[PDB]
């Protein structure tokens, strides 16, 4: 979740507090996560440290 | 691809038109912890890493035997150069980089060398400059050279405001040539970094 | 973004605060943290900079007060060419592995 | 590092390029989840009004984050100041059934009301920009929205995007800055 | 017990030295965590306030007690008596920030507002007393704060240190003595 | 025989009337890696030694309270003050050492102490000015003071021409006493050195 | 803690109630405890009771 802190468990179902979501087959489909994460982080050529 | 980046302490640089790197003499240090020190030498590591020096410009006018040098260590405004005047002795080898960048349509060919314990050439003399460490700057195939020395010398330690071991030559050995499509001139830089750096009997202030 | 047959070498330098003004000069920056690089089959370079401060925090926004910048500057030098006038360089930015922001705000006058 | 930069593909290069360590970070206040998840504010008002994120202020963190992105999706929640009772009622409802008690009314309590409210559009998700070449028979679908409200009177109204999700990010601009260096101003400080 | 007075070494001798016995004690009042734990009043005030510590009365027990301490920490929570709604604000914030409702704001409800707040500060700890040569580009740095707050107008304002870490501990004085042998005072008794 | 005798660097001190050293706030030095200055920070052994300066003359008109305080770093003249200009961030503890020396016949006692972030002191807070970690100095015991403290502040780096974290501060306790056969006034000298000296952020040159 | 005193557990996650400390590695860092305990106790000297 994302700023809800509420320790106790809420006193309404859920299918009331929020709207049902359905699918047709969250996961990870973070397309920028994965795009971020494949970035290039190395060096391009011969090193000499 | 012939694409090299060196690194010096927190400065770095990277050519892609490398020609690999010239090691000269040698390819270690020899002992930098000899009797002549005692116990008292110790390494500076913050100062070895890359400083500039503007060589010359390659011009169609400078010939064959065309030279400029470079003594080493010259004047220098950073930590290195406050080590010369901190301590009576020091010792340090060098790992250098001269461009000549102007563009694949030029001409001519400079040869760039370390020299140790300089002497002015004889004009015949220049046909042998490449028993030297060296290597070449063609602008048909590179536009970096890059050659690393250690440090020698008669004694372990010097004083450098009294001797310059190592000094740095680029000599035209064939001249520049300009066509419609080529550069004008090339500038001609020196990226220097000195290496293991070792310090030894601490100066007073001047207060 | 030159021609094939524009050449040229660059540096980037991070000049961290405590300094009057920025040297305008490759020589006097080059006692920095800093980077060069020339052109070649690969037309992009990427460097990072450093976060070095004190706090281990930094403010987004800039004091009116604030008379030098307190992180201090980036100067990027060219020092040679070879038949490069009036090409160019583009420069972009991005965040870093590390590079963090905290303490949400609604700053914009609405 | 070089790279060939036409490709478009990604490069991140650390501070261990030139001898340095990358640190630790915890980016939990950009999570997109977390950010949007607080109260706006939706300026203007009437006594019958039909909620659309896109009144939003688009300088204000939500409305600016908000249209960053192309598409997006969430709950939501709203505090409303009223005069009289507050009727409620879902996307694609006819203007007329405001006026009815049966549907989601709720009476009048100081000093406000504060609701949880479903996402009832007919659409997947719904959009900040559409290019429509007509979309009928910068417009955006009348589908658009999260119902309506009516109340003798509407004094306030809060937003509060729940569980949201934005996709396909798009400009997000900062002020322009006219000084030559910095965009300086007033940061809090003690007296 | 003799000892080399000069080396600064502690000592702490005991009635045992002369046939005494000494006790059990119990120092949980003298607790640092504990005793910095309650409100204290901020007399200074204004419709935009900074919030810092400093502004505490410098004979209070909590304010006295933290300048015997050269740098602090602690999270925070405020009482806060307004006009309008409060709006705070983490430290670094512009101060036009303020007037958006987007930012923690507390809607007006009576007879004054209690709020727990986060230590906000991008400095390890602070510090009571900051020895700057300048500090620039008795005056402790802009960053010393806990963010700020602003209402149409603020009547009283009240500050608790929670989790307080007290370093380094500095001169405490007592009232100053004019009389030949005791400062007397009128004490509490039934009448 | 109290006979001490420190090293710091290739310089010594040694005491043959100690009275011990007096470790303040702390026995080690906080995490000198932190996030702030990403992975660039560097020791500089070489600073760590001892340095000399002046306090002040004790003579017997200076009364209880009289005190004279020395703001660190103070002005250096060696690699220390270098790598103040030529680094942005530093960081550092102290390894003090002060000498009031006279003779035994001579009589009173100053107070030397550490003090963390200096605020010109109230008579009255002078009495509880012990809460600093210090150490005394009278005649008939001892000539010299010694004191070891940490780094500390509110940044893990500092830039000391902006902030002095440390200051050290001597006071007269007790009147200095003469006789004829005591010294007829005593000056006090600190002898001080640097120790886990760390830079960060190479500035530029000034050229 | 220092004067709280609640019995029961709190409403809100840790997260919310208070900032969140990290570390770069509460310990028994407490120089003044340490330095209080390591004070002379004894009696310098001979005794004659």
């Amino acid at each position: 979740s994302g700023n809800t802190g509420s320790i106790i468990n809420n006193y309404y179902m859920q299918q009331y507090q929020n709207s049902m979501s359905t699918q047709l087959g969250t996961q990870n489909n973070d397309w920028f996560s994965k795009l971020a994460s494949s970035a290039f982080t190395g060096l391009f050529g011969a090193l000499l440290a | 691809d012939r694409l090299l980046t060196t690194r010096n302490g927190h400065t770095t640089s990277t050519t892609q038109s490398s020609v690999g790197v010239t090691y000269g003499y040698s390819t270690e240090e020899d002992h930098v912890a000899g009797p002549n020190t005692s116990g008292l030498e110790t390494r500076v590591v913050q100062a070895e890493r890359f400083f500039k020096k503007f060589l010359f410009d390659w011009t169609t006018d400078k010939p064959f035997g065309y030279l400029t040098k470079l003594e080493l260590p010259t004047d220098h405004h950073g930590v290195f150069g406050h080590l010369v005047d901190s301590y009576a002795y020091m010792r340090n080898g060098w790992d250098v980089e001269v461009s000549a960048v102007g563009n694949q349509f030029n001409g001519g060919c400079l040869l760039v060398a370390m020299v140790p314990e300089w002497k002015a050439f004889d004009t015949r003399e220049k046909y042998q400059l490449t028993l030297f460490p060296h290597q070449f700057i063609s602008p048909r195939t590179n536009m970096t050279a890059h050659i690393t020395v250690p440090y020698l010398g008669v004694n372990r330690y010097d004083q450098y405001k009294k001797h310059k071991p190592w000094t740095l030559v680029v000599m035209v050995l064939s001249p520049l040539t300009v066509s419609n499509t080529a550069a004008p001139q090339i500038k001609v830089y020196a990226n220097i970094a000195p290496t293991y750096v070792h310090v030894a009997g601490e100066l007073p202030s001047k207060e | 973004t030159g021609s094939t047959d524009s050449k040229a070498r660059y540096m980037v330098a991070y000049i961290p605060p405590g300094v009057e003004t920025p040297p305008d000069t490759p020589e006097e920056a080059a006692h920095c943290i800093h980077a060069e690089w020339d052109t070649g089959l690969n037309s992009k370079f990427t460097f990072s900079i450093p976060y070095v401060s004190a706090a281990d925090y930094a403010y987004t926004a800039s004091d009116t007060a604030e008379t030098t910048n307190v992180q201090g500057w980036v100067c990027v030098y060219q020092i040679t060419h070879g038949k490069a006038e009036n090409d160019t360089l583009l420069v972009s930015a991005s965040a870093g592995k590390d590079f963090e922001l905290r303490l949400p705000i609604d700053p914009r006058t609405q | 590092t070089t790279t060939t930069g036409e490709s478009a593909d990604p490069v991140t290069t650390t501070v261990e390029n030139y001898g340095g360590d990358t640190q630790v970070q915890r980016r939990h206040h950009t999570d997109v989840g977390f950010i949007m998840d607080r109260f706006v504010k939706i300026n203007s008002l009437s006594p019958t009004h039909v909620i659309d994120l896109m009144q939003t202020h688009k300088h204000g963190i939500v409305g600016a984050l908000l249209r960053a992105a192309t598409y997006y999706f969430s709950d939501l929640e709203i505090v409303v100041r009223h005069d009289g009772n507050l009727t409620w009622v879902p996307n694609g409802a006819p203007e007329a059934a405001l006026s009815n008690t049966s549907n989601p009314t709720a009476y009048n309590k100081a000093p406000f009301t504060r609701l949880a409210l479903p996402y009832t559009a007919p659409h997947r998700v719904l959009a900040t920009v559409y290019d429509g070449t007509n979309k009928y028979s910068t417009q955006l679908p009348a589908s658009f929205n999260y119902g309506a409200i009516q109340a003798q009177a509407i004094h306030e109204l809060l937003v509060r995007m729940k569980r949201a999700e934005l996709y396909c990010p798009r400009p997000l601009l900062a002020i322009k800055v006219t000084s030559q260096d910095r965009y300086k101003q007033k940061i809090i400080a003690p007296a």
